[PDB]
Formats: structure tokens, C-alpha cells, sequence
RNA sequence: GUGAAGAGGGAAACAACCCAGACCGCCAGCUAAGGUCCCAAAGUCAUGGUUAAGUGGGAAACGAUGUGGGAAGGCCCAGAC
RNA sequence: CGAUGUCGGCUCAUCACAUCCUGGGGCUGAAGUAGGUCCCAAGGGUAUGGCUGUUCGCCAUUUAAAGUGGUACGCGAGCUG
RNA sequence: UGCUGAAAGCAUCUAAGCACGAAACUUGCCCCGAGAUGAGUUCUCCCUGACCCUUUAAGGGUCCUGAAGGAACGUUGAAGA
């Protein structure tokens, strides 16, 4: 609806391939790919996108704001990249980099190891702070999400994996 | 005069190829179960084998209509005391996808000894290929 | 989580959310308001 | 990982050099030599056929004997079938010895069990034995009660009761084996393995590890 | 009113419900209740809607931005939500 | 009512889940340990004695736990009496 | 429990799409198992005679032939009523 209506302008340096209801968005972040919903109408105005309900199904407008913000993602993607970062609170919490794997040191008997996927690159700027990059939202969410499941934050300490941004509502323990 | 009866000497039947491609089960499955008690030709007789022999291909993609893809359910008992089994539709395609097709077919048959005879000329593959090249079987188009 | 047949929203920060055939509350501000309805 | 087919010598024990008495049973296994080489083009499904010991000639019978000829091999006392892993192969008239297990550390020994003939079920199926005094009506190892009273008119299927106990086919999981000697082409395991002394045993390589 | 003392058809099976009262014969026709995808006789009928729950194909107080229709209202291109 | 043997024990059981233990969770007036509570889950496991004909119950001492029910208050052409 | 994400400029685990999640489920382990009448597969072995017949057909008979193998018998078994 009024998300769907907004087109979405492509920038320069950012190809779009329309192919039936395949999008591939290239750019100098990467490529990424997506099979629309076949509720979808897409068509390329020659500096934006617009997408419109096809017709022959219920959620014209439900299933076309889901392909704007997808393809509004594709595009800030392949331009910008997007950058989650975590800290960790805790004593001795902290996180090492080898390529592609986050070393986590979260207090347990074992150490935590955990393979990023393909185009998601990690850095950690000090030991309790990582910060990931990658040009997929949904992944980058999910990386975020799979490091942060480790230790989720404790109430009474605020101790564990957090988001960099996130508030952890604390609580004191009485007697 | 009296009514005419099929003779099962006498009685010819044909060969028909059906690809189940995105057919709705059901749908598909009394086509097969018509032709198969033999009551689309006009020699039908109740008590006589009238009807063709039938090639079911590509039979573990046949479509269902609405959550039955995980919802509709198979189950059986194995005659043990806790024997009482499981099984959805997905997980049936996967496992051994030609009894979906013939378990349809078989509800919709007559039952008695000449009912599980109809059931014998229903021949189904998972596959979009067959061994009976040699019977020439026809397209049947459903 | 609270299972109830009777769901409702308890504060101003409540939410009533369907999640698969499912009425649910939740809450952003108190954990005990978040909901279930069964 | 492919098995080898011996036989029951014995039980004996070995005496370490820290005072400890392992009890094993000696498996001798002789030169196993294949009959059949299985594949996926032909059979559906990847074996071998082996062959051991030795049999009478005037025995064997020709479609048998026949079969020895093709792959080129004396005929021996049975024909047992092993399947292959995967980038796992042998040739037709190859012979495998009991060096084969000279790295392995457990095996899963599989024989058939000796024969206890009908056994009740105080014996079979581990029954408590009713009072042997206090009353009792000629009751005293008799299965008792079976069923219930008239909601399932019928004895349940797979209801314990008195049969043929052994004389089948049983595996005996994850034996530690001991020594293996290949120049008297023996097999010691720790333990003790099913079958009685001088029947067929198949040893494989321990699939629980 | 039916059964008892009443068969037939339907309601899966089902004295008492629904349709209907068996003099006999017929390899004739029309209908009733009830039905017409297959088991199983007859519409994969037509037109216009509703449902996404297998609801249909078992149940309440109560709960819910499920969804369809209608009538009214107060905010609103003096810029609302 | 021209016979459907009955309380308890014994010996075989078998099913349900409204779960006692073990498993997975949510909330906690959840610091931890240990809990409370509810949700999911029936795969397996689930005392021995003292007294009493007892089921039950109390008591002694265990155990991860000593589940609640259906089964003609399961089971006498199996036993006990 | 989530990620992305609209319908509903926000929010939202869900409607499209994706991820995790238990002794339950299907497997993995063991055993039976082609009477699986849908009676499967592989390998090897054995038989390469003459004629009559009328109702001429998956016909009946004669003589010659008797294989591979099996069965019976005997000695028996850590197999067995
Ligand atoms: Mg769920
Ligand atoms: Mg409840
Ligand atoms: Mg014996
Ligand atoms: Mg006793
Ligand atoms: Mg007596
Ligand atoms: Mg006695
Ligand atoms: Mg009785
Ligand atoms: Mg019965
Ligand atoms: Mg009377
Ligand atoms: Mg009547
Ligand atoms: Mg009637
Ligand atoms: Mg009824
Ligand atoms: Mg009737
Ligand atoms: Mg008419
Ligand atoms: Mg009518
Ligand atoms: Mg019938
Ligand atoms: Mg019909
Ligand atoms: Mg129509
Ligand atoms: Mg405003
Ligand atoms: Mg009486
Ligand atoms: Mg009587
Ligand atoms: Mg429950
Ligand atoms: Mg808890
Ligand atoms: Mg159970
Ligand atoms: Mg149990
Ligand atoms: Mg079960
Ligand atoms: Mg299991
Ligand atoms: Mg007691
Ligand atoms: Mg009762
Ligand atoms: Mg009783
Ligand atoms: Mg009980
Ligand atoms: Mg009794
Ligand atoms: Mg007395
Ligand atoms: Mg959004
Ligand atoms: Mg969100
Ligand atoms: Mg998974
Ligand atoms: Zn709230």
C-alpha cells in the first residue's frame, strides 16, 4: 500500500535485472538476488522501481510494500553495506577474528566457534566489540541474532551479548 | 432378448500413459479409478474387468489444495498393541511417493476380489519413465 | 508466558499480535504481560 | 567396512603382565577368498561374496561347484556376503586374512546362539515363578494371566510366552579385541561371543565404535 | 403419529425418525424423502456471493486489528492519522 | 435370575495423559544453589518393609522418581481363599 | 526463540521468504522378513528322443529316456516335543 506506492529510485553505479519475477541488483558491494512473490508487478521506470498488486490475487498491496522494503534493502545493500555491531559485557567476555571465524570466549568449558556465512565479514575493533558488515539485512540480522544467542543478556547484571544500540531493561534482585 | 454382459475372454483393453504433473489428487484420482472399474465404455458389466490398464508417471508431483501438503495425514495400524503409525503427506512424498497415488485410487475402488483385479492394471512411477514401451501405450490426456 | 482463554492488553505497550491461528500479547515494557491465548 | 567370517575355537584368558586375567575366545579365521564381486550396474547394491574352509568334493554339488569355477577358487563351507563402503573394492579371486583387523580396536561378533529348544517362560522370558507353597494349584511356573476380561476379546500380538528360545542369529556389540595372530590365523576378542564351540562366526568392525 | 401387528426407500449400520402402506408377474415409465466426484444409480450443472478454518465433518461463558456486507458519526489539503 | 463367580493379594499385563522422574521451554516477589508456576512432551523409568484380610492409610528406611487413571473397581476354564 | 518484512508510513516471528529448537516423530543400532500373490534380483547347474491320435489343442497316448537335483534309508549332532 503506502509503502508499495513510494517507488524505489536505483542509483547510479547500481544495475537492476528485472526477469520475470527474479531481481538480480548488482553493484560495488555485491550482487543479491530474490524471487518475488508472483502477487508482485515489477517494472523499472528508468531511474526507479515501482511495484504494483498483479492482478488475480488477494494481497495485491499486502505482498507489494513486502517487495518495495525488500528491494529498498537490495539497494542500500549493494551501495553501503549494512554494519551491526555487538559489545559484550562481562568479565573475561571477549571475541577474536580468524577470516571468517569469531572466536568467542563466553565463560563456558568449551570454546565458541562460530562459521560466518559468505558475504558477511566481521572485525573486532577491541576484544568486547565485534563489529560485522555484509551487504544482505536479513543475513546480517541473523548473524547478529545467532551471536547474541550464545548469552543472551542476564536481567540482573545486564551480562552477556548485547547489541551495541539495544537498552537492556535490568532488574535488582531483592530480600 | 436379455441384457448384454461383457465377457472376460472377449473383453480388450488399452494402454494409457498419464503424467501427474501438478494434478490435484483427488481430481486425478477418480479419472483413474473411472477408467480403471472400466465405466467410460458402453460393454461396462458390473461383475467383468472392463476397464484399460493405465501408466501413472511423475507421480511425487501431484499437487493437493491447501495446507494438506502438511496437514493431510496416512495413517495405519501394524496389528501390534502400540502398532498404530503416522505419516504425512510430505513426508510420504519423500518417502515412497508412489502410494499416494495408489492409496487415492484403492479407496475409490470397489472392494471385494475384483476391485483389488482393477487395482493391478494401475501402474504408478515416481519417475517421468517407464518399462512398458512394449505395450504402446497411449497419451491419455485428463 | 500466561495461557488464558480470556487475552487482553494490560498496559499501554501491549500489543495484540496473531502468530500462526494464535491471539498473543506481548509486551515491550513488561514480561509478565506477555500472553497466550489457549 | 567389510567383515571376515571365522570360527568358534574355544574361551581361554590371557594373562597380562599387570596381573589382570582377560577372558577370551578365540576366533580362528582362515584366508577368506571372494567368490562375487557385487556393483551397481548389475546387482543394485555393492558386496562381496566370500568363501572359508574346505568341503568334501563328492559334496558339493554341481550348480554350487559351478559357482567356485567361475570366480576360479577352492569351494569352502558356506558363502557369506559383506557390503562394500564406499571407495572400497576387491578383485574376484582375491584372498583376505586376518591382518585386516590388525588396526581396528572393537569388532561386533555375530553368530547364532545356542539352542535351548521350547523353553517356558520362566526360563524365556524371565517370568517370576508363582508361590511354591501357601496353596498353589498346580501353578507353579505356569505364565498366569494373559489378557483381560472381554474388552479386547484376545491376546495382544508379541505376548511373552513360552517357544523356541535361541539357536538364531545374534550380535554381540563392540568387543575389544585382544591380539591378532596372523601367522596361526587367530582372533582374540575380550569376551564372550555367541554360538557354541566350532560354529560359523562373522566378525565385523564395530559400526557403534 | 408410528412401532407393536408394517415390508419397501432414505438417515453409514439404526422396531418407534423422514418418505411411503407389499394381491401376483414383467430385463417397462414417472416420481417422494433423499440425492447426482469415486466406492455407488444420477450435474465435475448454470449464475452470483461467502469461507481458508478440512470450517464443513461435536460443545459454552468469554476472548481477538480474521474476513464479507450495511447504516451512521468526528478528525481531515486552513494539512489530519 | 433355564447362573455374566465377588474384596484384597499373586502372576502376566496393556492403554490414556489431566507428567511423578528424566528432556525442552516461558514468567517469577528467578543473585547463585534450590524453588514456585504454567506450557510442550507418554521414549524409557517409576521402592522395600512394620501393622491390618485389607485397597487405603499411618510409620520406618530408601530412591532420579516411588505419577494419576482406563482396562467386568483388567486378570479365579491362571493361582490364592 | 528469532531474522528480514508488509498489510497498518510506525510497530510486528508471518501474511511472502529465512533460521534455531526436546528422551517424542522418521532414521541411525539389533532381529525377522519376497505368501512383498506387487510372489523381486544376482550367480551357477541340468535336460537338444522317436512316434500315434481326433474332438486340432497351452490336447491325449505309446515306446525310448530318467538329467541337475531331491527324497528315503543308515550313522548322528553343543539341532530337536
Ligand atoms: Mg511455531
Ligand atoms: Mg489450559
Ligand atoms: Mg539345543
Ligand atoms: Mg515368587
Ligand atoms: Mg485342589
Ligand atoms: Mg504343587
Ligand atoms: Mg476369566
Ligand atoms: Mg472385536
Ligand atoms: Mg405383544
Ligand atoms: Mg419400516
Ligand atoms: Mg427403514
Ligand atoms: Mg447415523
Ligand atoms: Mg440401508
Ligand atoms: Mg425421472
Ligand atoms: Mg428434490
Ligand atoms: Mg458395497
Ligand atoms: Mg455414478
Ligand atoms: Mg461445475
Ligand atoms: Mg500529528
Ligand atoms: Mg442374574
Ligand atoms: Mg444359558
Ligand atoms: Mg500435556
Ligand atoms: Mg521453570
Ligand atoms: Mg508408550
Ligand atoms: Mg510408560
Ligand atoms: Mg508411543
Ligand atoms: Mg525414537
Ligand atoms: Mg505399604
Ligand atoms: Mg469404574
Ligand atoms: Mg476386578
Ligand atoms: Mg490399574
Ligand atoms: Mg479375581
Ligand atoms: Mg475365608
Ligand atoms: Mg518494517
Ligand atoms: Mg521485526
Ligand atoms: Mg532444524
Ligand atoms: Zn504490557
Amino acid at each position: 500500500s503506502r509503502v508499495a506506492k513510494a517507488p524505489v529510485v536505483v542509483p547510479a553505479g547500481v544495475d537492476v535485472k528485472i526477469n520475470g519475477q527474479v531481481i538480480t541488483i548488482k553493484g560495488k558491494n555485491g550482487e543479491l538476488t530474490r524471487t518475488l512473490n508472483d502477487a508482485v508487478e515489477v517494472k523499472h521506470a528508468d531511474n526507479t522501481l515501482t511495484f504494483g498488486p498483479r492482478d488475480g490475487y488477494a494481497d495485491g498491496w499486502a505482498q507489494a510494500g513486502t517487495a518495495r522494503a525488500l528491494l529498498n534493502s537490495m539497494v542500500i545493500g549493494v551501495t553501503e553495506g549494512f554494519t551491526k555491531k555487538l559489545q559484550l559485557v562481562g568479565v573475561g567476555y571477549r571475541a577474536a577474528v580468524k577470516g571468517n571465524v569469531i572466536n568467542l570466549s563466553l565463560g563456558f568449558s568449551h570454546p565458541v566457534d562460530h562459521q560466518l556465512p559468505a558475504g558477511i565479514t566481521a572485525e573486532c575493533p577491541t576484544q568486547t566489540e565485534i563489529v560485522l558488515k555484509g551487504a544482505d539485512k536479513q543475513v546480517i540480522g541473523q548473524v547478529a541474532a545467532d551471536l547474541r544467542a550464545y548469552r543472551r543478556p542476564e536481567p540482573y547484571k545486564g551480562k552477556g551479548v548485547r547489541y551495541a544500540d539495544e537498552v537492556v531493561r535490568t532488574k535488582e534482585a531483592k530480600k | 432378448m436379455k441384457t448384454f454382459t461383457a465377457k472376460p475372454e472377449t473383453v480388450k483393453r488399452d494402454w494409457y500413459v498419464v503424467d501427474a504433473t501438478g494434478k490435484t489428487l483427488g481430481r486425478l484420482a477418480t479419472e483413474l479409478a473411472r477408467r480403471l472399474r472400466g465405466k467410460h465404455k458402453a460393454e461396462y458389466t458390473p461383475h467383468v474387468d472392463t476397464g484399460d490398464y493405465i501408466i501413472v508417471l511423475n507421480a511425487d508431483k501431484v499437487a493437493v489444495t491447501g495446507n494438506k501438503r502438511t496437514d493431510k495425514v496416512y495413517y495405519h495400524h501394524t496389528g501390534h498393541i502400540g502398532g498404530i503409525k503416522q505419516a504425512t503427506f510430505e513426508e510420504m512424498i519423500a518417502r515412497r511417493p508412489e502410494r499416494v497415488i495408489e492409496i487415492a485410487v484403492k479407496g475409490m475402488l470397489p472392494k471385494g476380489p475384483l476391485g483389488r483385479a482393477m487395482f493391478r492394471k494401475l501402474k504408478v512411477y515416481a519417475g517421468n519413465e517407464h518399462n512398458h514401451a512394449a505395450q504402446q501405450p497411449q497419451v491419455l490426456d485428463i | 508466558m500466561k495461557v488464558r482463554a480470556s487475552v487482553k492488553k494490560l498496559c499501554r505497550n501491549c500489543k495484540i499480535v496473531k502468530r500462526d491461528g494464535v491471539i498473543r500479547v506481548i509486551c515491550s515494557a513488561e514480561p509478565k504481560h506477555k500472553q497466550r491465548q489457549g | 567396512m567389510i567383515g571376515l567370517v571365522g570360527k568358534k575355537v574355544g574361551m581361554t584368558r590371557i594373562f597380562t603382565e599387570d596381573g589382570v586375567s582377560i577372558p577370551v575366545t578365540v576366533i580362528e579365521v582362515e584366508a577368506n577368498r571372494v567368490t562375487q564381486v557385487k556393483d551397481l550396474a548389475n546387482d543394485g547394491y555393492r558386496a562381496i561374496q566370500v568363501t572359508t574352509g574346505a568341503k568334501k568334493a563328492n559334496r558339493v554339488t554341481k550348480p554350487e561347484a559351478g559357482h567356485f569355477a567361475k570366480a576360479g577358487v577352492e569351494a569352502g563351507r558356506g558363502l557369506w556376503e559383506f557390503r562394500l563402503a564406499e571407495g572400497e573394492e576387491f578383485t574376484v579371486g582375491q584372498s583376505i586374512s586376518v591382518e585386516l583387523f590388525a588396526d581396528v580396536k572393537k569388532v561386533d561378533v555375530t553368530g547364532t546362539s545356542k539352542g535351548k529348544g521350547f523353553a517356558g517362560t520362566v526360563k524365556r522370558w524371565n517370568f517370576r515363578t508363582q508361590d511354591a507353597t501357601h496353596g498353589n494349584s498346580l501353578s507353579h511356573r505356569v505364565p498366569g494371566s494373559i489378557g483381560q476380561n472381554q474388552t479386547p476379546g484376545k491376546v495382544f500380538k508379541g505376548k511373552k510366552m513360552a517357544g523356541q528360545m535361541g539357536n538364531e542369529r545374534v550380535t554381540v556389540q563392540s568387543l575389544d579385541v585382544v591380539r591378532v595372530d596372523a601367522e596361526r590365523n587367530l582372533l582374540l576378542v575380550k569376551g564372550a561371543v555367541p554360538g557354541a564351540t566350532g560354529s560359523d562366526l562373522i566378525v565385523k568392525p564395530a559400526v557403534k565404535a
